[PDB]
């Protein structure tokens, strides 16, 4: 009454609230998802990490005061943003950028999967999920921030949301962990983004990373990347949820297959020889073997802990996975060989494999040093390095009948006459068009849906344009209006202007003219 | 030992410091050190919350903004684009130019609603210790607050899904973390309202915190009949995101939300004696007006008066307002039947006391939204209107 | 041989002449129409364009929709499509003819020829979108039946294209 | 127990052409079902205390396969079947409040299926909605 | 180039990084780990908050409890030590024994009154935003508010200041970690209170938030004069620390201050329409349980169940209570006077239901410390004390 | 009225607080310090760093924050805490225990400065010391 | 016109017999007044941007005698008569929310009368309450 009442002290934990949120939804005739699905199952699952609002942003602050209290106050009074070997400094201008691009269309699949999800539960899920991808967009985004304040070459780390989009690597990137996501079936994000995406390339792409990172003498990426993947174990476990609804019913399960193979293709292509090439090119100090990491994480832990797991279930071990092996040995090799050569187009400066890189690459990849190795030093005797040699290796490359192809589905580049990895050249008109494809997978894919993939490539746009016109319009350079970003050495001296390059006088050709 | 290497750090190995030492250029290699230091700046100078923001959002020059170029690499069977202009019916010279006023990228927004949470749950230790409950009034408290104020979190949930095609449709980075922000804060909104009842519950022998008697009255009072159609239009009935942020955010809850929240649970509060939703809908009502800030900037600042299609902008606000204002107002007049239920206090639960309400809360609409996209209003009339529901 | 500037070049210049010259909805539609027919899709009539057709449709849209704003009745906004029709009648229309259709062949012209005529501003957005997610629906079903039962080869004949080459 | 679940287990204790050849080799062209877990543990203040007085002596002594390797920036944790780590079991080493919910602020990933439930943080192998 | 020498850190360069390394043992010299490892634990295991504040206090042995020996290296004049038993009344086998139940050491204590610092900021923005001050009564907020309320922080100002020579003379570690964070807590409340009337002032044209009047009905408003006249015999009357803190917190505080600041103004604003007082009110209550958890097993489980001095202490401590409840029930008698210039609303502010708010002060006040020390009281004849003061 | 009002967003500063602090003294005759001085000089001073409770738990949290993310999270995950040449290691048990006691007693002093002070801004000032104090003992 | 605000100025400069024999000079066996201050910034992100594009620019340009020196983990400077740091600038330079009272987050120690005014930090030799003003404006 007025008088008497229990005055023990009590309050109201998250799992209190939680255990209400499946009521919260009710029934009304459109109350569906906006966007197209083949899948169509009973999925009134549970959420595994009971979380609300008010608990969502407690866990996140507490692990940000964290992350900032070290970059803010003990990193920088070490010095340590310029503690940072070149090679790795420079590497994650691209590896930061590029993933930021991942977390922010990942917000966008979230939303999507948020919208197709049923459950009220599934619904807060991934509405957590969609606030996370935000924070390690903005994660990201502090790294090359940090970087830009700290580090002895801050181009490149400031402005790589307009320098990326001179070079051919982002085109690919813009598909792996971007449309990929967002541009299809939606209930079917739970299959690429999350089984496949989250489960899989995200270990060795952000926690894997952070040793490369400290055996290169950066501490800065271990402390936010370490902070990203937290957040990834709600993700995994909101995918598997929606998986095992797709299990269950028989009319869904009949279409998931195929998901997870073109899904694990699909990221497969790029990530693979991408990050090999950044993690073993763009460093000093090797942790180990790019295709050790690949097998320890991709082949073995995910593919066995995960995909093995559910073949007791109907899943199957991705067909492409044989082709995805030999792309793990030797597509990022490849990648270096297109990377060093179109130099001009990145925004990192890049150094051939040393003496020491060298004996490296050639006892862990048995037949490196012929091919490979003999190339980088060719071009470094021609002058690679130096700016007053006129030299750039992609004319070398065409004097040579080393053309390079880029897919049309996965934007990867392709130089078949020298490739060690998985591929083949298939050239096709198309109602007056011409199109290269690069493996059976893709080739499919664009058979099948040629309207999903009209992407325009790096020839097609710049045919018959000097490179040093079309880097100056795409803002690829210092705050002097002239030196590159870009450059073939990582030394302080001697660096590349666009005169350097313009009097190379290299003009992008056609690379389809002579079918 | 582990089978693996143990790695040294480059930071802290003699050996592997001292070749980096080697390598690092005795100086900068350029000046520029001010991150995205291109970014147009909204104010005096440029702002962290733009640096970490703006351009994340990787658009082609053929969506207005976009610093891109190309078409996407993969699309929707069919074509739909990743991100595209047929997302919705606004136009506008950047998509980009829009900026929350509050500057809210990750990390100041989950730190404040953090000192939410763990202050929240000290009051409600100190509240229950102090047994202030026991002078709020049993009917209000069990048949007013309990049942619809319950009910409430559930235009409040509605409202929160509203967002998620808008977290995947819109068309920059800066409004995509205004609308994510927006629906966390209803769906707190709403499990903020689940807590309070969940808390009332250990207070009061035989109070029944179940949501079972709000759904009911959400989903059949006719009390709610009118609101809950406008969120059942606006979440699922549409997909234009900027016809959802305008027509839940700026219309619909800027009004009959503001009314309920506002007018009519927190002030009669303070009329019947609780001293305990006081305390949660300061935090609804910090949220609306946070979010009002961001939703204003977007539909007022730069879509409503963007150089080239700010009239044509108008014009399709101007429609969306006149459709969702009735559905607003019938909400309204719907709601204020519940009057009849509450023991009548002077200028508070009379007719006069509702009218001045409804004076504030439609007056205050005028000025805030109506009068800054050229949308005429007459506030007596939708007074008039409303009140034509209160049963004298 | 060789193309201009990416985002300011004749292209652009010249097609944004032909635009500042439309000054009605029907004619405005009928542009946006043939052009979106001539010049997107895989199943377009021309490539000559084709690093310019994406900014040049962006500022066709934006002119017929200030068209719209400025001539059409609110209601016609909502409710019809550009072309006079009713929004509603087309959504079914064309939700009917992509259900009718007999095999991936149909369907994809059906889903691409949908939007090359009413992407917006021609349908109203509320109900070009969920008129082009029912399709979509359709066209993925149907696509993703027996996805890797042809072989490429057969594929590749089914599409249509001509072979310029095969590696190895 | 245990040496399977080492970080250079197998195939990774192989170089140069051994390595190629056992990676190419038809039987390795398929996923192999595992009946492990991979838990990954951002190292900080609490989580090397866990690691030392927790997965290091009651884990291990409940699940002998635990393997733990030192990876500069984390602590990588493979073990058969299931890792747990009991919140309420770490608060009392640490000496301050720490719900599950903190104990996740330093979780950095997971290979397998994880879950809260009450105090405790378990990744299992099992595929709960599938398995019975 | 600078004068100095730029000092190689032993961290991170190669040199003396390499000699660093070559000193430090291989093994650890002791596995010893737990900070004061020795501290008696009050609960399952140590916690952070003993091991940081335990045994800091640096006392002998011939001060119950002390660890060290020998008289201190400089006492007064005259030869008073550094601190010693003379300071108080009260006798312990051990001063350390006290535990804060919050276990508030200093960093915990900022962080969650930096939550509540910010967050207020907030809400007054949000709240001036949405014109919630509209609905007050104006009688209320002009005439017994700003006035009464205002004139209150004198009262926890008061409070504050006794805790001055409490922190001074008390005779450990916890004990004054407890004392320091309750006197920043009153003052905090004066200051919140004049934060308040300075914000009402900035949306009422006309309404003065000096603390004119207020001081001046503090010091000679008979509504007052009892109050003032106890707390200023609390804070300058007596140097027993103990003292002190039970007559300011368990005594005047737990029975003037509960009913002044919970029965009077917190409630009635829920009576007179009054929804920005509350956000106030939750900050204070919020502080005065978290000071009477810290209170209490001092004066509880340490002090009056001390296994040699608890008899002795609870002589001393039933003295103090039938001292300053005389006090307190006379500021309480003569508080209720002010009832008769609020407007009269049935069950709040009439003789019925302002009984009932005595009836809660007083019986909360016996179980939550008198029952605890053997104090006996009759709750109804204090009840009926005070009404002596009402005007009828 | 009950309809219009200034609806601009508006809060109070430290400072605005801080004008009214002098103001909240009152006089009486036991309004006095209870320890020995020789020290009976006039002392209304003012404040030169304006504080209220507020805005010091702001202040101090903030600073412990990137102090104790420093800590527990970057040099433990450097391995830094053995980084330490011996000889400076065991000077540091010397060093930060005995100013801890410094700190502890300076808590002690600080409050007689506040029970000295006549004026209520420099009570306020000494009563954020003696917090400070306390800080330092738990830092050290 | 800063040599003398030197770190390792004057005597400091000496070793073994000539340090010594300045040091126990007669003449140095009493304190010398001073015009100067001595403000020591804590080192970290705010703190290293306002002394690079603050103090060692406009600070400098004001008052010429700073000496600002590296101390490991903090910046010493020393100048004559005062050092002032507005808030507000650093605010604009940092492009986050910066009070007065965020400034002394990484404010370290002052040998000098510091004190806040507004958004401004400052402290001088000046003895504030002593010292008489030189002007009525
Ligand atoms: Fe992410
Ligand atoms: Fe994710
Ligand atoms: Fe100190």
């Amino acid at each position: 009454d007025a008088l008497k009442v229990n005055r023990a002290p009590v309050g109201v934990e998250p799992q209190e609230v939680h255990k209400w949120l499946q009521s919260f939804n009710w029934d009304f005739k459109e109350n569906r998802t906006k966007y197209p699905t083949k899948y169509h199952m009973a999925n009134e699952t549970k959420e595994q990490f009971k979380v609300i609002a008010k608990e969502y942003a407690r866990m996140e602050a507490a692990k940000d005061e964290r992350q900032f209290g070290t970059l803010l106050d003990g990193l920088t009074r070490l010095g340590a943003g310029n503690k940072v070997h070149p090679r790795w400094g420079e590497t994650m201008k691209v590896i930061s950028n590029f993933l930021e691009v991942g977390e922010y269309n990942a917000i966008a699949a979230s939303a999507m999967l948020w919208d197709s999800a049923t459950a009220a539960e599934q619904k807060n899920g991934y509405l957590a999920q969609v606030l996370d991808e935000i924070r390690h967009t903005h994660q990201c985004a502090f790294i090359n921030h940090y970087y830009s304040k700290h580090y002895h070459d801050p181009a490149g780390h400031n402005d790589a949301r307009r320098t990326r989009a001179i070079g051919p690597l982002w085109k690919g990137m813009k598909r792996v962990f971007a449309d990929g996501f967002i541009s299809g079936d939606a209930v079917e994000c739970s299959v690429n983004l999350q089984l496949v995406g989250e489960a899989c390339f995200t270990n060795p792409l952000i926690v894997a990373v952070t040793e490369w990172a400290s055996a290169n003498g950066d501490e800065i990426t271990p402390t936010v990347f370490l902070s990203v993947e937290t957040d990834e174990l709600r993700h995994m476990a909101n995918g598997y949820q929606t998986v095992v609804s797709i299990a269950n019913d028989p009319a869904s399960a009949k279409f998931l297959n195929t998901d997870l193979n073109n899904a694990f293709w699909t990221q497969q292509k790029y990530f693979t020889p991408v990050l090999g090439y950044l993690f073993e090119y763009g460093s000093k100090f090797k942790v180990e073997p790019w295709v050790k990491t690949w097998n320890r994480w991709v082949y073995e832990d995910w593919g066995g802990i995960w995909i093995g797991r559910l073949g007791k279930y109907g899943v199957e071990s991705p067909a492409s996975l044989r082709d995805a092996k030999r792309d793990a040995y030797w597509a990022h090799h490849d990648l270096a060989l297109a990377a060093y050569a179109m130099w001009p187009l990145g925004f990192a400066r890049l150094a051939l494999p040393d003496e020491e890189d060298q004996a490296w690459f050639e006892a862990n990849y048995p037949g490196w040093a012929d091919h490979y190795g003999k190339i980088f030093n060719e071009w470094k005797k021609l002058g690679y390095e130096d700016p007053k040699s006129g030299f750039i290796p992609y004319q070398w490359l065409l004097a040579n009948g080393h053309d390079v192809y880029i897919d049309r589905v996965s934007q990867v580049p392709f130089i078949p006459s020298l490739a060690k990895g998985t591929g083949s050249l298939r050239v096709h008109e198309f109602n007056g068009k011409k199109h290269s494809l690069t493996d059976d997978w893709g080739e499919r894919q664009w058979l099948i849906e040629p309207e999903r993939y009209e992407c325009h490539n790096v020839f097609e746009q710049y045919e018959g344009r000097e490179l040093s016109e079309v880097i100056a319009e795409g803002h690829g350079v210092r705050s002097d209006g002239k030196t590159l970003i870009a450059q073939p050495h990582t030394r302080g001296d001697n660096l590349w202007t666009l005169e350097d390059i313009k009097r190379a006088g290299c003009v992008f050709p056609d690379p389809l003219a002579k079918f | 030992p582990q089978s693996s290497q143990v790695t040294k750090r480059g930071l802290t190995d003699p050996e592997r410091a001292a070749i980096i030492a080697a390598a690092v250029p005795d100086h900068a290699l350029d000046t520029q050190r001010k991150y995205h230091y291109f970014i147009q700046p909204r104010w005096k100078r440029l702002s962290e919350y733009e640096q970490l923001s703006c351009y994340a959002q990787p658009n082609p020059d053929w969506i207005a903004g976009g610093l891109d170029w190309g078409d996407w690499t993969q699309k929707f069977h069919g074509g739909r684009p990743s991100w595209g202009n047929e997302s919705t019916e606004l136009r506008t010279t950047d998509w980009y130019r829009h900026r929350d006023p509050a500057r809210r990228w990750h990390h100041p927004y989950v730190k404040d609603k953090s000192e939410e949470a763990r202050y929240t749950q000290r009051f409600l230790a100190a509240y229950s210790s102090e047994g202030s409950i026991r002078t709020i009034d049993p009917y209000w408290r069990d048949e007013i607050l309990n049942k619809y104020f319950g009910a409430l979190l559930y235009s409040e949930y509605g409202l929160f899904n509203a967002h998620s095609s808008v977290g995947r449709d819109c068309l920059s980075d800066t409004i995509r973390q205004t609308a994510v922000f927006a629906a966390l804060d209803k769906v707190d909104n709403a499990q903020m309202i689940q807590m309070e009842r969940l808390f009332i519950a250990k207070l009061v022998p035989g109070f029944d915190a179940s949501t079972d008697v709000p759904k009911k009255i959400w989903t059949t009072d006719p009390i709610y009949s009118g609101a809950r159609a406008t969120v059942q239009e606006i979440w699922q009935g549409v997909q234009d995101w900027n016809e959802i942020l305008w027509a839940g955010h700026a219309v619909y809850d800027a009004t009959f939300g503001q009314f309920a929240r506002r007018e009519f649970f927190q002030r009669l509060a303070t009329v019947y004696g609780d001293t305990l939703t006081p305390f949660f809908t300061a935090q609804s009502q910090t949220y609306f007006q946070t979010t009002r800030g961001a939703i204003d900037d977007l539909f007022v600042y730069c879509l409503a008066n963007d150089s080239e299609f700010g009239a044509h902008n108008r014009t399709f606000l101007n429609a969306w307002t006149e459709h969702y204002l009735a559905s607003s107002v019938a909400a309204l007049k719907d709601f204020v039947g519940l009057y009849a239920k509450v023991e009548k206090v002077a200028g508070a639960t009379d007719r006069a006391g509702v009218s001045e309400a409804l004076q504030r809360v439609f007056g205050d609409w005028k000025i805030d939204y109506a009068d800054k996209i050229g949308f005429r209003v007459d506030v007596d009339q939708k007074v008039d209107a409303v009140l034509a529901g209160y049963k004298n | 041989a060789k193309r201009e500037p990416i985002h300011d070049n004749s292209i652009r210049t010249e097609w944004e002449a032909k635009i500042a010259k439309l000054t009605s909805v029907d004619q405005a539609t009928k542009f946006i129409q043939d052009f979106r027919l001539a010049y997107t899709s895989p199943f377009r009539k021309s490539y000559d364009i084709d690093v310019d057709y994406q900014y040049i449709e962006r500022k066709i849209e934006e002119k017929l929709s200030v068209l719209k704003t400025e001539k059409l009745p609110v209601a016609d906004l909502i409710t019809k499509a550009t072309t006079g029709e009713d929004a509603a009648a087309v959504e079914a229309t064309w939700i009917a003819k992509i259900k009718a259709a007999k095999s991936k062949y149909e369907a994809e012209r059906i889903h691409i020829e949908f939007r090359q005529l009413y992407k917006p501003p021609v349908l109203p957005v509320n109900v070009f979108l969920r008129t082009d997610a029912a399709l979509g629906t359709v066209l993925m079903e149907i696509r993703n039946t027996d996805y890797y039962g042809t072989p490429l080869e057969g594929l590749r004949k089914e599409r249509g294209v001509k072979v310029l080459h095969l590696q190895a | 127990s245990s040496a399977h679940n080492a970080y250079n287990a197998g195939i990774m204790q192989k170089t140069g052409k051994a390595f190629a050849d056992e990676f190419f080799a038809e039987e390795n062209q398929v996923v192999h079902e595992s009946n492990a877990v991979v838990l990954v543990l951002m190292k900080s203040d609490e989580i090397d205390a866990i690691i030392e007085d927790i997965v290091l002596k009651g884990g291990k002594a409940k699940n002998p396969s635990i393997v733990v390797e030192d990876k500069a920036g984390f602590w990588w944790i493979k073990a058969d079947g299931a890792i747990e780590i009991d919140a309420a079991e770490a608060g009392e080493l640490l000496g301050k409040p720490f719900s599950v919910y903190d104990l996740l602020i330093n979780v950095s990933s997971t290979v397998g299926r994880a879950y809260t439930l009450g105090t405790k943080f378990t990744i299992t192998s099992e595929l709960m909605g599938l398995d019975r």
